[PDB]
């Protein structure tokens, strides 16, 4: 078919199904971002009960329902897909997964564009970089509190295990 | 959901709203295949049982429907396939070609003579979507039918429109048994016999080319293929080919049945397409019951199998007569198909190795071999005589039974082993062996007047290509007359009888 | 309320109705059905989806197709003008003589008699076969199930009974072919109207036909049964008419449903056999029954699947049961016509209270004397035979004659056998084995007893040996 | 709106509703239907409840308002539904109107504790010389019927319940064994000879029937038992006796796996569910006998089991027979041959049923049921041969037919003699005739002497010299 931009960050699956649709999408065009960001302004224009009261409910029991909130509320600005997907979503109930669609995407000019580095040490702060081991330093003179929740405790752990570990 | 149309060529158009494709709804995209089942995405106007034709000249056929996709059994491989492409109905279900144009052929059973003349191909199609006749539009079955198998012809004698099943193991002289037949029912299509102007139709479920082609030959060569389709699914095939066969078949021979004509189907055999199908049900995940097999593999041949009979005036009275195959393993009956089977068919047909053994060949369990039908499916030239045989040798069976404390205990019972014992010799008959009623006939009434009880067994047979031979020199006549009054007349087995004794006479001394 | 397919997958039609839709059972009209394609709306199958049961053919048909809810469940004629007439499942003589002008139509959910609407008591018929009144006795309303072998006579002994019965009986019948052999309804139609059991020339016979052929689609094999439920009950309290009926084959309607339960993608329970199998019984078989206003008497043959009876359905089966008779098929293929069980070819309703009390322990003994020589065989089929003792020797002869004595010529099957058939005298009967229990027989050898009516034939039988 | 007490329909297979909201119902309640009809929100499910629909619909169409009743099922209980026929709902089906009771109870309830048990010692009779001697049982006591069919097997429950109104319409306070009969699945029309029967055998004044008949809907069918042991615990834990008969429960089983199934709630083995064991289990464990607190009290089970040619092995069997305190495994063979009893005896047991029954029985039966076995094992000696005599002639003096329960002392009586050989002096057939010849006339005679012994509660030595004498007269005096 029509070759696809699986650039990742994307999650593969799981409305990943989804963001690669708009990561080939939104991409083509490079409303990326564009749209990246029309979800994360739109998100809350759902969550309010929007959100809860009939947006996530159907007891209408949703066929009315996919076909007034493709109309009464997909009815924005927020649309060259943004809305078009959300009408399809919608019957498609993927809106009750939506954050995590929008995660998934967001995750991607937001941050694709990451840091991740992990170790037992580590825990990281995941600032934007595309580059390693630098920021990574930079790192020390952000030092300067936590439970040590972004890098990590290596106290109880590392270190308190070993007396135990020899016996 | 179903990652399926989360393909982002999918999702990705609909979302953005730049979507419109293949048809999505007459047409297709391969959401997936695999499996021979090739979900196409789309097709929502597509008509149910439909017929539709892949990107690979394939064909396929829109099972379910299903509001997304369609799951398609297809008509073809799918290394010859992939993902995504497009199925393009051919809005129709199927049909097969039917007419005429087909005797004399050896198709496939996309109807494309894979003999090598390619389709001859008719012109007419004819649902295979068809169904059954009514109760109204059949009267019954009566139109004997007799394969020139002596003991067939008389105990199970044979009608038309019928459906009877044919029972036996690895290759037992079954097809050996279907081919004597065959060739037998070469007079009367050489007759215009229009009664039985049977055309015959072998549904070829599974058989490996080479096993279709020994037969085929000797269905040229018994050039019956002349009234012949040979419907051929090998078993190098796709499954739903094996299974479509039948019905294939069924759509074409009921309309001989209407057209009046006769019609004649061989299905060998529906144990292997029922394994195919069910199979493919459950490939298609689609379900098993017992033995593993989907319910409706019986309504499957239940709704096969009602479609041939004996028709009514409107039908041109004609048949649609059904030899049903099923190859048995170990006389395997509460095996569900055939328990099945047996509750359809009206009346069975047991073959037995042993006898087989014994030589005999054909290698029929008499006993369980029954007409359920019965008195319908003869002539009553063979009911005079065959009416008494079919009984003596049923003592003579019954005291084959009591045959082993010394049977000479009373004179009948001896008797009966020793006439049984020459009946018996009558009843086996050599590989291509069609035949003549009146023969027949005259053979059983030999020994049904124990003419050949007055003979030792080994000579019996002797005797009787002998018996024949002469006839067939002499009386001519007789043989003539028989087949005229229809019926051994008695002036006839008068003659007959006393060209017997002459005969034997000259047969044994 | 107007649906759409929105799946056919295969006869599972699953139909968003959009106008609403109306509860289950409501029998939907597919628009666009060249005929009147109803399909009875099975389940809610939620989201104002409904599954539903298509019984026509669906081939040819274009998806996202509209239903028109045809607002009610289906409703098929009713009144005496049904009687000789085949119909099918939605009424529609498949007699084909036209039209079936009932001033009727029903709703085929019939419903059950609550207890004190139906008369708690039974009753003793009785059938005229030997095997039979002795083994199980006869009564009515009773349901009685029949195993063994179509046209071994399985199916022919029903008819016979029916032969005799229904002429004979008045009180209407329901012939139910559930996945019926279309050809052995011609058949059999050539010969009803000859019979004039059917009479056509008068649109009633005393007996109704259904035809429900094994060609149609199950959920229409399956449901062909209710509609002659449905059918005998306007019999019974309407007509008064206290019909025989007679499912060939309610295992095939099982089958119906079964096949059904599966592609209802529900749960069909241990070898595949449907979860409500049970409910489809009992709601179903509680439908049948003497009420106060009649009886509907059921013939009920069970073709035995994979020929097992330790099968849940036979097993269901037997909860229904007021007598049974199970045709073996051993004694069959031991060349008997009747084919019995003697063992449960039974009546629970055979009591010394039921039929004489004599009957009953001539029964018991007999019973017995069956029941202790099959104790035998086991024995004698390793071992030979002969030292056991004589006495027994002599029960065992017995029950062989008795069983050659229960071999019952018929008369319809005379054709084919070339015997006379004998429908005998409770007394013949009762006698019969009487005598035999006095042993008298002496000399008079086993096949004397063959394929008889009345045991002085036999015994005139062995003569005739002689 | 309530999707959180309240549901909409929002799906109904047919039987289940998966209703969209409720939520705030507890678990296992009782909710009632915009089609009237009961569920019960058994699975809440994160999302919907899976509600059991008690009743019967084509009323429901989606949307439908499921509307909480708030209430954790209690069915009426009490001691009036003696002389009743009711449905589980507590509603009446005898169409004697409605009941009389009133108490409701949870039929939620479980298992008695140890002490406020109390082990049997309680005899348990029947009428049936085989059952009471050569089961020696007790009441609380679980004994499995178990059988294929009436085959006499509903008769024997009929005989027994029969039995009961010599003693319920006897001043047995103790033996006032209030029988409830639960029948689960069967037509409506055995239920009507049957209850016809028993109403004409009347035990049915000290009778509850519970009558789930055979069309009845599953849950239903299901539930039937467990309300007919909350009755029956009403008399229980109210000193009285009452004997539930569960009526079977083989087809309660499969309505409930069925059930399951249909909750998409798994089967197991033999496509039954996990807890079908203890789904008995916890059911009969709410059977007991009672200690004193509970008036001494009792609610002797008489489980059925209608087995599908005799295998128990069968998963749900085997379940029910590793709870069992013993069965009644009937024999075709014997009961074809018109033995009644027709028991094969061997596998009817009481793994120790000699703990809670009566001396006179006892002092006879014992020996009895050895000599038996010897009579029955060897499969002529002088004594084998007598074994066979003696053993035929007990065959028929444990013969009693279907529709023949009695009082004890008539039966040691008739045991004795036959013990004493007196009977081994008679042939077979005039044993049996005998017998009643016999039975009249004591009950004639020594009705007094009868009297005694169930006065005893065990046979005296004095009584056998007059009975002996008196058996001899009989016997002698009408051996011919």
């Amino acid at each position: 078919f029509a070759k696809l931009v699986r650039p990742p960050v994307q999650i593969y699956g799981i409305e990943g199904r989804y963001a690669t649709a708009l990561y080939s999408a939104a991409s083509k065009q490079n409303k990326l971002e564009q749209v990246e960001k029309e979800l994360l302004r739109v998100g809350q224009i759902l969550k309010e009960p929007k959100m809860a009261a009939s947006l996530l409910n159907p007891y209408v029991k949703r066929s009315v329902k996919v076909k007034s909130l493709s109309d009464m509320t997909a009815k924005e600005k927020f649309s060259p897909l943004t809305s078009n997907l959300i009408n399809l979503l919608a019957e498609n109930g993927r809106l009750t997964n939506t954050p995590a669609v929008i995660s998934a995407f967001s995750t991607m000019m937001s941050v694709h564009r990451g840091e991740v580095p992990c170790t037992v040490t580590t825990a990281s702060a995941l600032d934007e970089t595309t580059l390693t081991e630098l920021k990574t330093v930079l790192k020390s003179f952000l030092s300067k509190g936590q439970v040590l929740k972004l890098e990590v405790k290596i106290d109880p752990s590392i270190m308190g295990g070993m007396i135990v570990r020899i016996g | 959901k179903t990652g399926t149309a989360e393909v982002s060529s999918i999702l990705e158009e609909r979302i953005l709203g730049a979507d419109t494709s293949v048809d999505l709804e007459e047409t297709g995209r391969v959401l997936s295949i695999g499996d021979g089942i090739a979900r196409v995405h789309g097709l929502r106007n597509v008509q149910a049982e439909e017929m539709v034709e892949f990107s690979s000249g394939l064909k396929g056929m829109s099972l379910n429907l299903e509001p997304d996709n369609v799951g398609v059994v297809v008509f073809g491989n799918d290394k010859l396939i992939k993902e995504g492409d497009i199925v393009k109905r051919t809005g129709a279900i199927v049909d097969v070609p039917v007419g005429e144009e087909l005797l004399g052929r050896v198709v496939d059973a996309l109807g494309n003579a894979i003999d090598g003349k390619g389709p001859i191909g008719s012109k007419a199609r004819r649902r295979v979507g068809l169904k059954a006749p009514g109760i109204i539009p059949r009267i019954s079955v009566r139109e004997p039918m007799q394969t020139g198998i002596k003991a067939v012809d008389s105990l199970v004698p044979i009608g038309r429109g019928q459906r009877e099943l044919i029972i036996g193991d690895r290759q037992t002289g079954k097809t050996s048994i279907a081919i004597d037949t065959i060739i037998n029912q070469k007079r009367f299509n050489d007759g215009t016999d229009e009664k039985k102007k049977l055309y015959c139709i072998y549904v070829a479920i599974g058989q490996k080319r080479s096993t279709v082609a020994q037969l085929v030959k000797r269905l040229t060569d018994a050039d019956a293929m002349k009234y012949t389709i040979v419907v051929s699914a090998t078993a190098s095939d796709a499954a739903p080919l094996q299974y479509l066969a039948p019905y294939s078949g069924c759509s074409m021979g009921e309309y001989f049945r209407d057209n009046g004509k006769h019609a004649l189907i061989i299905y060998d055999d529906l144990s292997k397409q029922a394994v195919a199908y069910r199979q493919m049900s459950l490939l298609l995940r689609r379900p098993p019951g017992r033995e593993a097999y989907p319910g409706d593999v019986f309504y499957l041949h239940s709704r096969l199998l009602e479609r041939a009979a004996k028709m009514n005036d409107a039908f041109g009275g004609g048949s649609l007569t059904a030899l049903p195959v099923i190859e048995t393993q170990a006389g395997d009956v509460s095996a569900y198909i055939p328990t099945n089977v047996i509750s359809i068919t009206d009346g069975q047909i047991f073959l037995e190795t042993e006898l087989f053994y014994k030589g005999i060949r054909p290698a029929i369990n008499v006993g369980l071999s029954v007409s359920r039908v019965g008195s319908a499916a003869q002539t009553r030239a063979m009911k005079q005589v065959a009416g008494t045989m079919k009984l003596e040798l049923a003592q003579y069976r019954e005291v084959a039974a009591f045959a082993q404390f010394g049977s000479d205990l009373d004179a009948a019972t001896q008797q009966l082993l020793s006439r049984g014992v020459r009946l018996t010799e009558l009843l086996k008959q050599g590989q291509y062996s069609p035949m003549a009623i009146e023969e027949q006939v005259a053979v059983i009434y030999a020994g049904v007047r124990g003419y050949l009880d007055k003979l030792e067994p080994s000579k019996i047979t002797k005797f009787e290509n002998a018996f024949l031979s002469h006839v067939i020199s002499q009386h001519q006549a007789l043989l003539g007359k028989i087949r005229t009054d229809g019926k051994i007349s008695e002036e006839s087995d008068a003659k007959l009888k006393e060209i017997v004794t002459n005969f034997l006479a000259g047969f044994e001394a | 309320t107007t649906g759409r397919i929105v799946a056919v997958i295969g006869a599972v039609v699953d139909v968003q109705f959009d106008e609403g839709l109306p509860p289950i059972l409501n029998a939907l009209e597919v628009q666009g059905r060249e005929t009147r394609l109803v399909l009875e709306v099975a389940q809610h199958l939620g989201e104002s989806t409904v599954r539903t049961i298509a019984m026509d053919g669906t081939e040819g048909l274009v998806r996202g197709q509209k239903v028109l809810d045809s607002g009610a469940p289906i409703r098929i004629p009713v009144g005496p003008e049904t009687l000789g007439r085949i119909m099918n499942v939605i009424g529609e003589p498949i007699d084909e003589r036209g039209p079936i002008k009932t001033k009727q139509f029903a709703a085929i959910h019939a419903e059950a008699p609550e207890f004190v609407e139906m008369s708690v008591e039974q009753e003793i018929l009785v059938t005229g076969i030997k095997v039979v009144d002795l083994l199980a006795p006869y009564a009515k309303g009773g349901k009685i199930g029949l195993f063994g072998g179509a046209g071994v006579g399985k199916t022919v002994l029903i008819m016979e009974l029916i032969n005799n019965v229904a002429k004979a009986h008045g009180g209407y019948s329901v012939f139910a072919g559930v996945g019926e052999r279309t050809r052995e309804g011609n058949d059999l139609y050539h010969e009803m109207i000859e019979s004039g059991v059917i009479n056509l020339k008068d649109a009633t016979s005393k007996v109704a036909l259904v035809y429900g052929q094994m060609n149609e689609p199950p959920g229409a094999r399956a449901r062909v049964a209710l509609t002659g439920l449905t059918v005998a009950e306007y019999f019974r309290d309407q007509e008064g008419q206290d019909v025989l009926l007679f499912i060939d084959n309610i295992f095939r309607f099982t089958q119906a449903g079964s096949e059904v339960s599966a592609l209802l993608g529900r749960i069909p329970s241990a070898v595949g056999y449907q979860p409500t199998l049970a409910t489809d019984m009992g709601t179903m078989q509680e439908r049948i029954t003497t009420t106060k206003k009649g009886s509907i008497t059921s013939v009920q043959a069970i073709y035995v699947p994979a020929d097992d009876l330790t099968d849940p359905a036979p097993a269901t089966t037997f909860a229904h049961l007021d007598a049974t008779t199970v045709l073996s098929r051993a004694i069959a293929e031991l060349g008997i016509y009747p084919a019995v069980d003697p063992l449960d070819s039974t009546s629970r309703i055979m009591d010394p209270n039921i039929v004489g009390s004599e009957h009953y322990d001539v029964a018991r003994g007999v019973q017995k004397i069956l029941q202790d020589y099959k104790s035998l065989q086991d024995i004698i089929a390793i071992l030979g035979m002969d030292e056991l003792s004589e006495e027994d020797k002599l029960t065992v002869s017995r029950a062989r004659k008795i069983q050659r004595f229960l071999s019952q010529p018929f008369q319809v099957a005379e054709v084919f056998t070339g015997h006379l058939g004998k429908l005998v005298p409770l007394k013949e009967t009762i006698k019969g084995f009487q005598q035999i229990l006095a042993g008298e027989y002496d000399h008079l050898p086993e096949q004397a007893f063959y394929m008889v009516g009345p045991i002085e034939e036999a015994v005139a039988k062995a003569d005739k040996l002689a």
